[PDB]
RNA sequence: GGAAGUCGGCAAAAUGGGAAUUCCCACUGUCCCUAUCUACUAUCUA
RNA sequence: GCCAAGCGCGACGUUGCUUCGGCUCUUCCUAUCAUACCGAAGCAGAAUUCGGUAAGCGU
RNA sequence: UGUCGUCGCAAUGGUAAUUCAACUUAGUACGAGAGGAACCGUUGAUUCAGAUCAUUGGUAUUUGCGGCUGCCUGACAAGGCAAUGCCGCGGAGCUAUCAUCUGCCGGAUAACGGCUGAACGCCUCUAAGCCAGAAUCCGUGCCAGAAAGCGACGAUU
C-alpha cells in the first residue's frame, strides 16, 4: 500500500485513481487525473506548466527543503524488522514532522508576502 | 499426378523430354482461401517462385513461361526476378480472368538460358528479402510530439534496448540533429567524457536544457527548438 | 538431484527460486509444491511462501544468493517487508530499480562469481556487488543477454546452452572458475535456468526431465555423496 | 496455459497489425484468428495481453512467414484495469511468435513484458527481460 | 456441465448444508439475535 | 482496431496518394458497438 | 427360378448377375450436433463407435 | 366495498441461467510400456440476464475557465463581440463486456439399475407395491398483482 506521486502534478495518487503508462523505457509514470495525463500526451513541461508541483518548486514559491524532526521520510529500499516501540515513535515522529513542516509553510508564506 | 516440382515428376519430365527441351510452360498454381489475404497472396507467389524454378531447370533457351500470380506487395519484386531470369515481360490479365480479384498472367518470353541458376534467385529468403527505404521522417516526429499515426514497422532492426543514448559531444558534432532526436531516446551526458563534463560547465546549458536532454521523448515542439537552438551555438563556440 | 514440478508447470526455476542458505516458492497455490522443496530442505534453510509483484514468476524476477537476493523495483512494500519477515537477518535484501526488471533472467549469479546483463546498469551492478558481494563479469550466455534464464550456476557446476562452441565453453567455466557442461534440460528444453534450479548441496529439475539428463546435472554437481 | 486468466480489457480485434517483439527475425504480425472465442453473433474476436491468437508474420524473413500459427500478445495500446485498480496502456501492441505447446520460437524478446502475460506463460516469463 | 437444479449437485449442496456450514451459519445468527 | 461492414471504401475523414479493375500506403463510427451534444421536427396549449 | 406355413397362388427363406435463392427476424417441431444421464461392444486407461431418455440450453 | 389513507394477503400470468478449462484428487486407478482417469472440494473465463456510475475512457450549450484569429468603440487600457469563429482543459449528467457488481433451492419422473412379489407350488424390476435415477417435469425463488379478489389497522367532516 504505497501512496505514489504523480509525474506532472507531484501530487498525491492513491489506488484506483489516476492512470499508470509505461513507457520502453521500462520507466512508469503515475497520473494523478485525467488533466495531468493529458498535459504528459502533449507533453507539455511540468516546471513550465503553471500549476505543477515541479514550477512552484523551481520558482521561488516553495521550500528547496524541510529537515523538520531531522527527517521526514524517505524511500527506503532496505526492509526493517518490526518492532511495536518502533512503529510506535515513527506515528508521533510523523504527525510532530507535519505539525513543524506546516509551522514552516506559514512563515515562509510571511516571508514571500513580505 | 504428382506434386508439380517433386524429384520424382522432374525425372519424368525429363524422362519425356530427351533431346527435345521445354519450350512452353504454363502455370496455374492456385491456393485455397480461408485465410489472410497476405497469407494468400505469399502462399501463390512463392508457389509461383518455386515452379519457376524446375522451369529454369527444364527450359530451352528463349522459352516462355506464362504462370498466374496473385498482385500483392511482393509482386514488384517477382516482376524483378522475371525481368532478370527472362527476356520480356508480358503481365497481362485476359478479359476471362475475374476483375474483381488479383489473378494477373505473366507471360516471361525469352528465356535467359543462364549459365547457372544463381543462387541468390534460387533461395526464396534473398529474393522476397524485405528492400529497406529511405530514410523515416523522424523530422515529422521531432516537430509533432502529437499525431499518434499508427507506427508499425518492427522494433527498430533487433534493437534489444530501446532506450537508445547518444553523447552529448555527438550529439553536438552530427550534423543531422533531427535524425538524432527522432531515433534516439535521450541525448545521454556522461560524466566521464571530457567533452559531457565541459558541456555540464557551459554557461549556455542550462538546467531545463540537461532535463530535456535527459528526458527527450516527454518534450514538446517548442522544447526540441530550444535544444536545436542550444546544440547551435554550442557549435558556434566550438567554432 | 529431485524431480518437481509445480501444478502441471515443469519450468520450477520460473515459479521458484532456490540458494544456499533460504528457498523461495510461489504464494496461494498448491502446496504440494511448497512441501517438496520442505521436504529436502525445511529442515537446513527457511523456506518463504512468498509472491513478488503479485506474481509466481518470482524464481525469474528475483535474482540472489545465499548471503543477498535482489527484487525489481515493481515489487511492492508489503511484499517486500514479508520477506524481510521470513528470511533470516544474515540475509540481505534490497531493492533494485533497473531497466529490466527480470533480474532472475539477466542474471545468473552464485554465492561467488556473478554473471549479468550486458546491458545492466552500473549502479545495478554496483548495488549486486555491495549486497551479493560477488565479482560481477558483464557478458553473455552462447550469444544470448539472458544469462540468468540461459546459464544454471551453481558452486560446483554451471549448465549453458548445448549450442555453445568448446572454446567459449571452457572459456565460461574458467571465468566462471567451476566446471560447466553444454546441455539441456526438460526434454529438450534449453532454458535451464527456467528448468533448473542447485544450490550446492542439491539440485531440483523439473518433472519432464529425462533420466538421462538427471545423470549428467549429478554427475557434474558431485552430489551423488 | 498455467493458471487461469482474468479478463481484460480487449484492444487487438482482428484485422489487426502488430509489431512483433521477439528476436526470431518477423517484424509484422496479423491477426486472423483468436483462440478461445464463443459463438457471439456479429462479433469481431479479439486479443489482450497474454492471450494467444493465430498471427501471419506480414513483414519479415519469407521462411517463417505463411505460417498461420500462434502469438501471445505482450503489450497492449488499450488501456486496461488491474484487479488491483491500476490501469495500464502500453504505447504499442506488442506480440511473441509462440508454438502451441507453450514455447516461444526467438530466443529474446525486446520491450517491457505485461505482469498478466508473464504468469500466464512461464516460457514467456523466462525469456522475458523486463516484466512491467 | 450440470446446472445449478442437477440433482446430485442439489444433495451435494445439502451435504455442505448439514455440516458445520450452515452451523456457522447458526450462532453468527445467535451472537447479533442475543446482543 | 482500421473496410473485419455490404454484392462494394456508398457517405464521411484523409490529400486520398503511389504503382500496375487490381495491389500497396494513408485515412476514417462503414464495422466490432455504439455513446454523447445541438438545433429543428415530433408533442401539448390558444 | 428353387423351395414354400398355408389358402392355382403362395409368406419368410434361397439361387441367379446387376423467375429461384438467400440475409435478418420471430417463434415452434424432434426425425438430437453439443451440453446432462444411461445401455452395448476386446470398453485396460484415455480418446471413441453405436444405441436409448431428452428440445432445458446453445448451434 | 361508508369515506380516505397506511400496512399486507396472493388467485392467476411470466421466468433464467449456459458452457468451457484451470487447481487438487495424479502422473495415483489402469497400463510391458507408451501413456493416463474420475467423484468431492476450489478458482476463473465465455454466452446471456438484471442492475450500477467508486475508478477509467468517451461526450461539451457548464457556451465553466484559459489561449489564438478577426471585428467595433479616435488612442492607451477597458471592454464587448463573431450563424456556438478556432484551440486546450472541463465538472455535472449520460454512458461503455471501453468501467463495475449480482445471477438461488425442494421434490417427481423418462431412459435405465434394482427391491419384494404373485400371475405360473420355480422364476420374474410389475401385475398389486417400493427405492435409485436426465441439463427433463412441477414447485421454490425472482417479476407482475385480479384495475368488478381479499385482510388488518388509523381517523372521521
Amino acid at each position: 500500500m504505497r501512496v505514489h506521486t504523480c509525474y506532472f502534478c507531484s501530487g498525491p495518487v492513491y489506488p484506483g485513481h489516476g492512470i499508470m503508462f509505461v513507457r520502453n523505457d521500462s520507466k512508469v509514470f503515475r497520473f494523478c487525473r485525467s488533466k495531468c495525463h493529458k498535459n504528459f500526451k502533449m507533453k507539455r513541461n511540468p516546471r513550465k506548466v503553471a500549476w505543477t508541483k515541479a514550477y512552484r518548486k523551481a520558482h521561488g514559491k516553495e521550500m528547496v527543503y524541510d529537515t523538520a524532526l531531522a527527517v521526514t521520510a524517505a524511500r527506503r529500499n532496505v526492509p526493517v524488522r518490526y518492532d511495536r516501540n518502533v512503529i510506535a515513535t515513527t506515528l508521533n515522529a510523523m504527525k510532530r514532522v507535519s505539525q513543524v513542516h506546516a509551522k514552516r509553510e506559514r512563515l515562509f508564506y510571511k516571508k514571500r508576502l513580505a | 499426378v504428382e506434386d508439380i516440382t517433386s524429384d520424382k515428376c522432374r525425372s519424368q519430365l525429363r524422362g519425356y523430354l530427351k533431346t527435345w527441351k521445354a519450350d512452353v510452360v504454363l502455370h496455374d498454381g492456385a491456393p485455397n482461401v480461408g485465410s489472410a489475404w497476405l497469407q494468400d497472396a505469399y502462399g501463390q507467389a512463392q508457389l509461383v517462385l518455386m515452379s519457376m524454378k524446375l522451369a529454369c531447370e527444364f527450359l530451352v533457351a528463349g522459352g516462355t513461361f506464362v504462370t498466374k500470380v496473385f498482385r500483392s506487395r511482393d509482386y514488384n519484386n517477382l516482376l524483378w526476378v522475371f525481368k532478370q531470369l527472362f527476356n520480356k515481360v508480358e503481365a497481362t490479365k485476359p478479359p476471362s480472368s475475374r476483375n474483381v480479384s488479383a489473378e494477373i498472367f505473366v507471360v516471361c518470353r525469352g528465356y535467359k538460358a543462364p549459365k547457372k541458376l544463381d543462387p541468390r534467385f534460387t533461395d526464396p529468403r534473398t529474393v522476397f528479402e524485405e528492400v529497406q527505404e529511405p530514410v523515416t521522417n523522424v523530422d515529422a516526429k521531432v516537430f509533432h510530439p502529437e499525431k499518434r499515426k499508427r507506427s508499425r514497422e518492427g522494433y527498430a532492426d533487433d534493437d534489444y534496448t530501446l532506450h537508445k543514448t547518444v553523447l552529448a559531444s555527438e550529439f553536438v558534432t552530427a550534423n543531422d540533429p533531427i535524425q538524432i532526436l527522432g531515433t534516439s531516446a535521450e541525448i545521454v551526458f556522461p560524466k566521464d567524457d571530457e567533452e559531457c563534463q565541459r558541456l555540464y560547465n557551459l554557461d549556455v546549458t542550462t538546467e531545463e536544457i540537461l532535463l530535456c536532454c535527459s528526458d527527450l521523448q516527454v518534450l514538446g515542439k517548442k522544447e526540441f527548438r530550444d535544444i536545436l537552438r542550444w546544440r547551435l551555438k554550442i557549435r558556434d563556440e566550438m567554432g | 538431484a529431485l524431480r518437481a514440478q509445480f501444478e502441471n508447470s515443469n519450468e520450477i526455476g520460473v515459479f521458484s527460486n532456490l540458494t544456499n542458505s533460504y528457498a523461495l516458492v510461489a504464494l496461494g497455490g498448491s502446496e504440494n509444491f511448497y512441501s517438496v522443496f520442505e521436504a529436502e530442505l525445511g529442515d537446513v534453510v527457511p523456506v518463504v511462501h512468498t509472491t513478488i509483484g503479485g506474481t509466481r514468476i518470482i524464481g525469474r524476477l528475483t535474482c540472489g544468493n545465499r548471503k543477498g537476493l535482489l527484487v525489481p523495483s515493481s515489487t511492492t512494500d508489503n511484499e517486500l517487508q514479508h520477506l524481510r519477515n521470513s528470511l533470516p537477518d544474515p540475509v540481505k535484501i534490497q531493492r533494485v530499480d533497473e531497466r529490466l526488471s527480470a533480474l532472475g533472467n539477466i542474471v545468473a549469479c552464485n554465492d561467488y562469481v556473478a554473471l549479468v546483463h550486458p546491458d545492466i546498469e552500473r549502479e545495478t551492478e554496483e548495488i549486486i556487488a555491495d549486497v551479493l558481494d560477488v565479482e560481477v563479469f558483464r557478458q553473455t550466455v552462447a550469444g544470448n543477454v539472458l544469462t540468468g534464464s540461459y546459464c544454471a550456476l551453481s558452486n560446483q557446476g554451471a549448465l549453458v546452452h548445448p549450442r555453445t562452441s568448446i572454446q567459449e565453453q571452457d572459456e565460461l567455466s574458467s571465468l566462471l572458475q567451476v566446471p560447466l557442461v553444454a546441455g539441456t534440460i526438460n526434454r529438450g528444453s534449453d532454458v535451464i535456468g527456467a528448468g533448473l534450479v542447485v544450490n550446492d548441496w542439491c539440485a531440483f529439475a523439473g518433472l519432464d526431465t529425462t533420466a538421462t539428463e538427471l545423470a549428467v546435472c549429478e554427475s557434474i554437481f558431485k552430489l551423488q555423496d | 496455459a498455467s493458471g487461469t486468466k482474468y479478463r481484460m480489457t480487449l484492444g487487438l480485434p482482428v484485422q489487426a497489425i502488430m509489431n512483433c517483439a521477439d528476436n526470431s527475425g518477423a517484424k509484422n504480425l496479423y491477426i486472423v484468428s483468436v483462440f478461445g472465442t464463443g459463438a457471439r453473433l456479429n462479433r469481431l474476436p479479439a486479443a489482450s495481453c497474454g492471450d494467444m491468437v493465430l498471427a501471419t508474420v506480414k513483414k519479415g524473413k519469407p521462411d517463417l512467414r505463411k505460417k498461420i500459427m500462434p502469438a501471445i500478445v505482450v503489450r497492449q495500446r488499450k488501456a486496461w484495469r488491474r484487479k488491483d485498480g491500476v490501469y495500464l496502456y502500453f504505447e504499442d501492441n506488442a506480440g511473441v511468435i509462440v508454438n502451441p505447446k507453450g514455447e516461444m520460437k526467438g530466443s529474446a524478446i525486446t520491450g517491457p513484458v505485461a505482469k498478466e502475460c508473464a504468469d500466464l506463460w512461464p516460457r514467456i516469463a523466462s525469456n522475458a527481460g523486463t516484466v512491467v | 456441465t450440470s446446472g445449478p437444479r442437477d440433482n446430485n449437485r442439489n444433495k451435494w449442496a445439502k451435504k455442505h448444508l448439514k455440516k458445520g456450514k450452515r452451523a456457522k451459519n447458526s450462532n453468527f445468527s445467535k451472537f447479533l439475535k442475543k446482543k
